[PDB]
């Protein structure tokens, strides 16, 4: 076996690996990265409010 | 299709001819079609919603009631019902309003359950106005 | 020799396992696709699409046995 | 490189090692027999990856704010805040280690773990060809060593827990009066609790090890057996996966050693 | 000689296994039948074919088994 | 010789997994009948219309391995 | 000549998957049995002619299998 | 040597096979027989007197399977 | 020398098989004893006689089994 | 040869099928212990008193085989 | 030759094993979604998103023996 | 030379057995997971932690088994 | 000598059947314990307890097989 | 497997890494977290007593 053609099967898995965590897993991170601070963002406003 | 009948000893809250309904129950909710099975059924709060024929529909909130099906012809004898129109999100506030005093009021367990009961009953009207919205 | 009939034997194990899993676990999911279409004839197209969905799930293994167990017997 | 499939893999599953009683590397074949013979790349990664966990945290713990956060500080704050919602579910002693133990135990635990996502030639590829190094596999989580050294780390802590939130009088009734309650049975309870007790670590260590072994082999075996032009639609697969096992794994780990302290001391 | 012995080994374990599998599959989807029937015969020709339909996935494998087993049997022998 | 050594055990492996199937198969689709009389009697006949049909079912692949083990044993040793 | 001697072991697997399988069996059509007589006492004698209809199904293949390694341990051997 | 050695083989995978057949057989008889006891406990002398009917069908067959393997013992040696 | 090793085997086997059959019949049978004992807590001193009745039924094969397998532990081997 | 490593042989399927049945037969009556404890939290102390008294029973023929496997291991070989 | 002969049965023990698990499993869980499914359509696809994550994590560990026994059937042989 | 091929055997059947123990296992909970959570849908991140409470608690043999089945395999071979 | 591929064989078997048992076990006891939840939520930390102390007794014994393995494995073998 | 030193020397790295996270990591993490929270708390406080 041509252990460089090895080399290659594993690259190309890599690229479509890489492709599907790009559009499936990533964006779900960065959505709960916004959400985090979204969840409880508007309770700061929230606080001042009352004092008003 | 098939007739549903909805009331309380206060009122008559609905009835007439339904291509279908979803109704709560006492584990979660259920849908409910002519074919369904002659199921007698207990309830929990939550609503019920009432999709007439040519697929119109109505939002009904329910206290808590028994949903008995021997026939096609079939019935919701609820404790307390008020409609989604007949309520609004500011009554649905005062019921979480009142669910907020009734926590905050007790100790006693069975207190506490029937406080629990009415935020489930509260969230259940806010629910009823968002399926109205919807 | 003694070789040609083990091989014959170990593909009646792996075909016959498979024939053991493929048949069990849609014995057990098409028992409640049938009890829920008697409560819910109204949905049985629905059902029966959910019903291929996982149907799809249960055979992915079974079958790979039985590729296997062609290969075995007949070709090596 | 003329490596059959079965060589190959073989190469793939062979280790470099170092003897501290010669400080020679070990040899592709021929291993020393003196257990003094530390697994460098394994501990260089792992290290590494616990270094580069205590850097990242440490430059945003310096300086982490409480009006909202920066884009960076929110991803931190979000495993801290995951970590504090696991261990308030299942702990509530007065203990200050449990959740920092629990952070580090998921962060590192999931960062040796990610490194079997990557492409299994890449880093043994340029370790031989441009570094020159006898041997290398990068996964460290694939080698028992490390995981059971976790382990009994934990097991290590159990104990201490054992004894001290309950003392030498209570650990010694619990071990041998349970399940059987009368003293005509403690020779039979000394059994059923000691082996029970004693196997729940190392059964931890080696759960998430006969998961990574496994993984990385499964890469190993896909890259060697299979032509390049079929090699890509059966590794891909895996690869998508084991990002959901390396995911749990890591989860797992922590949750368990916070059950088995709690289990432990209340 | 042996050979024989060993190819009637082989095709009776193939179909004794089949028979187990297929015949305790069908048992439990006609249970669910019955009851279904039971609860309401109306639908006894409606049930009876979606049972059909059933069926017929839990008897593909067993007899592929069976038709090799069959084969190993009276070709092999 | 040594044919009808192994051929028997051949036999009594098919017969013994056949009487398992078929033994299994019916005690639960029969179970379930006896409910549904117990349930709902006066509807015994149709039931056991549906019980038939079903059984037949079952008995399939049990039976030629019966077929089949009879055919080894008292035709082939 | 040691013949005899796998002829009880093929007589031995017989006779002990028959008595699991029909033991099983009629344990499970039973269980279904009593519990149909909880609930309908009044029809206790009715059940037991179905049970003794169903029974005699469920010990077809058990009977078989239990005759012909019965014979294989006389007989034959 | 091995002749004598199988037969004792022969008689132990007969009767744990006949154990493991009577042992669930009853075990699940008897649970439906506590279960309609529990519901019903007014009844109990009626359903115990069906469950001492069903249960002597169980073990009547896993009974002549142990018999056979106490003969292979003792009188075949 | 295999003829008495090869008996720890046999008993091994015997008593093995007679444990699972054994240890899961009680399992299922106790299992629908506590829950006829959560339906009527009041009731227990009853059902758990029905339950010491049914039980020597479910142990008696298993504990011959294990006599047995004893005796050719300790007397024959 | 075969005298040592058969013993141990003997030990695995001892404690092998001991450990399927001790493990099997708690699974199952932990659960309806569960369930009970679920539909009655009053109960809870009462319950696990009387799943006390069954699990008794469940273990204690499993650990016969667990102890006299230790012997065939340590005593014997 | 005589070593090349058990290879391919230890990949047959391997993935038959594992195709009764991984079908099994995945048979026990998938009825449950169709089951609640039918209580409550709007919630299908929250459902079905719940199935296919508890699928994954059912069969993660039966698959590896499928991985293995590929390796053992063509690069051992 | 079986002392190479056996090890082959026995780490097929470690792993065959941690397949079947692993997918059956997590299925049932599983269930009560998919059918509580469309019973509940309000408590499904609550459920969800606890199922994954014991789902972490339902790996550990089977992980020790194939974990070992590996070493057999490629350590000793 | 030949002896030692006997070794890991035995430790196989008793290891591979501890994985089964410990694993069906806690799915079932561990499915009755997520079951539990549905129809109340005042009982998470109690059960949860109950749960530990119960499944301590389930894996025991399949985790002294697995010991007693492991000892035949590295230290005998 | 293979027992080694490994063993011995990832148990160092492993509490070393406990200690420090113990230390510098978590407490400033945490601070600065229910710093947050106690701050969203103190707003919904004032209009009950304002109200009355």
């Amino acid at each position: 076996m041509n252990l460089n053609a090895t080399i290659l099967g594993q690259a190309i898995a890599f690229v479509l690996f890489v492709l599907f965590c790009m559009k499936y897993v990533w964006p779900p991170l960065m959505a709960a990265i916004e959400k985090r601070q979204k969840e409880i963002a508007d309770g700061l406003a929230s606080a001042e409010r009352a004092h008003k | 299709t098939y007739h549903l009948d909805v009331v309380s000893a206060e009122q008559q809250m609905f009835s007439g001819l339904v291509e279908k309904i979803q109704v709560t129950g006492s584990e979660g909710e259920l849908g409910i079609y002519p074919g369904h099975a002659p199921l007698l059924t207990a309830i929990k709060p939550g609503m019920i919603r009432i999709v007439k024929q040519h697929g119109h529909e109505e939002f009904i909130y329910l206290s808590g009631g028994i949903l008995e099906v021997q026939p096609g012809n079939v019935t919701v004898l609820a404790d307390t019902a008020i409609r989604g129109q007949d309520l609004d999100e500011a009554r649905a506030m005062e019921a979480k309003r009142k669910a907020e005093e009734h926590i905050s009021s007790s100790h006693g367990d069975v207190d506490y359950a029937q406080a629990s009961a009415e935020l489930a009953k509260a969230i259940a009207q806010l629910r009823v106005i968002e399926l109205t919205k919807k | 020799n003694l070789n040609m009939d083990l091989l014959y034997m170990a593909a009646a194990v792996m075909m016959g396992l498979a024939a053991i899993g493929a048949a069990i676990g849609i014995g057990i999911l098409g028992g409640k696709f049938l009890e829920g279409a008697a409560r819910q004839p109204d949905l049985i197209p629905l059902l029966r699409t959910q019903f291929f969905i996982v149907m799809g799930l249960v055979d992915a293994i079974p079958m790979i046995a039985v590729g296997l167990g062609l290969y075995v017997m007949f070709a090596v | 490189e003329n490596m059959t499939p079965q060589d190959y893999i073989g190469h793939h599953l062979n280790n470099l090692q170092l003897d501290l009683r010669t400080f020679s590397l070990v040899d592709p074949q021929n291993p020393p027999a003196t257990f003094w013979t530390i697994n460098i790349d394994s501990m260089f990664f792992s290290v590494v990856l616990g270094l580069l966990f205590l850097v990242l945290f440490r430059s945003v713990a310096k300086k982490a704010t409480s009006g909202v956060p920066g884009k960076f500080q929110t991803a931190i704050e979000l495993v801290i805040g995951f970590v504090n919602g696991s261990v308030k579910d299942m702990y509530h002693g007065k203990s200050k280690l449990i959740a920092p133990l629990a952070l580090t135990i998921f962060v590192w635990v999931f960062l040796m773990n990610l490194m079997d996502l990557l492409p299994i030639d890449l880093l043994p590829y340029i370790a031989e060809h441009v570094l020159g190094l006898p041997a290398l596999r990068v996964v460290p989580s694939a080698d028992v060593n490390v995981t059971l050294s976790m382990a009994l780390g934990v097991f290590i802590l159990i104990l201490f827990y054992s004894i001290k939130m309950k003392g030498i009088g209570g650990f010694t009734k619990e071990l041998t009066l349970q399940p059987f309650n009368h003293w005509a049975f403690i020779p039979v309870n000394l059994i059923l609790e000691g082996v029970s007790l004693l196997s729940k670590p190392v059964s931890l260590g080696l759960r998430l090890f006969g998961n990574m072994y496994a993984g990385e082999l499964i890469f190993i075996l896909i890259a060697g057996l299979l032509p390049w032009w079929s090699q890509w639609i059966l590794n891909v697969p895996w690869a998508i996966f084991h990002i959901l096992i390396i995911t749990l794994q890591a989860f797992i780990f922590m949750v368990l050693t916070i059950v088995y302290l709690s289990m432990a001391s209340e």
